[PDB]
């Protein structure tokens, strides 16, 4: 969304939208090639958008929204969680086949730490964890909330 | 053994006090001490932050 305003075609030869009392007019807004075509600037100019955000508007927004009661103390219904993290574990199993071979061989061949090992490669220790980032933070949290209703429900 | 303990002869027969216990029904004591355990997995998961 943007909003645009037309400037008087008489003023032509002296500034346009002139006269600079701040600095702020230049980063709120970068015309782009699609925009300075068709009539920026010698028609019209852009303008700048802020949002009138305050309380008992903004706040109540999010209050509503993204929020929850019993969402945290509720099971993920484990015929289909231990079931997921069946094809969770074998596919680190098989990116763990991947990386047995793969810094080894580059290490031992040529050490140059760089070339289509470095250029286009995508297996990495970036790649290996991130699977089982994922499978604790899906577990621990699940392992905890069995662990309230145990002593909260009697 | 009769006068400070028991093992009291009656009708030449010994008697020994015995009992037991029964404690398999407690979850709920490894129900607060493991979700400590599982809270600080979870607290040096992060934490050199």
């Amino acid at each position: 969304i943007d909003a645009f305003r037309l400037i008087n075609a008489n003023m032509m030869v002296l500034g346009h939208e002139p006269r600079q009392t701040t600095s702020n007019l230049g980063h709120l807004n970068k015309p782009s090639i699609q925009a300075l075509i068709h009539g920026l600037n010698r028609h019209y100019y852009s303008i700048t958008i802020n949002y009138r955000k305050n309380e008992l508007e903004q706040k109540m927004l999010l209050n509503l929204h993204k929020k929850s009661w019993m969402e945290g103390l509720t099971l993920q219904d484990y015929s289909e969680h231990c079931k997921h993290n069946e094809s969770v574990v074998k596919e680190m199993l098989e990116l763990a086949k991947n990386y047995n071979k793969a810094v080894e061989e580059e290490d031992k061949m040529t050490p140059e730490q760089l070339a289509i090992k470095n250029v286009g490669k995508q297996d990495p220790k970036r790649h290996l964890e991130e699977h089982v980032d994922v499978l604790m933070t899906s577990n621990i949290v699940q392992c905890l909330a069995a662990m309230l209703d145990t002593v909260v429900f009697k | 053994y009769a006068k400070k303990r028991g093992w009291v002869l009656g009708p030449n027969n010994y008697y020994s006090f015995a009992s037991q216990q029964q404690k398999p029904e407690d979850t709920t004591i490894p129900s607060t001490e493991l979700a400590k355990q599982v809270i600080e997995y979870a607290r040096q998961l992060e934490m050199i932050v």
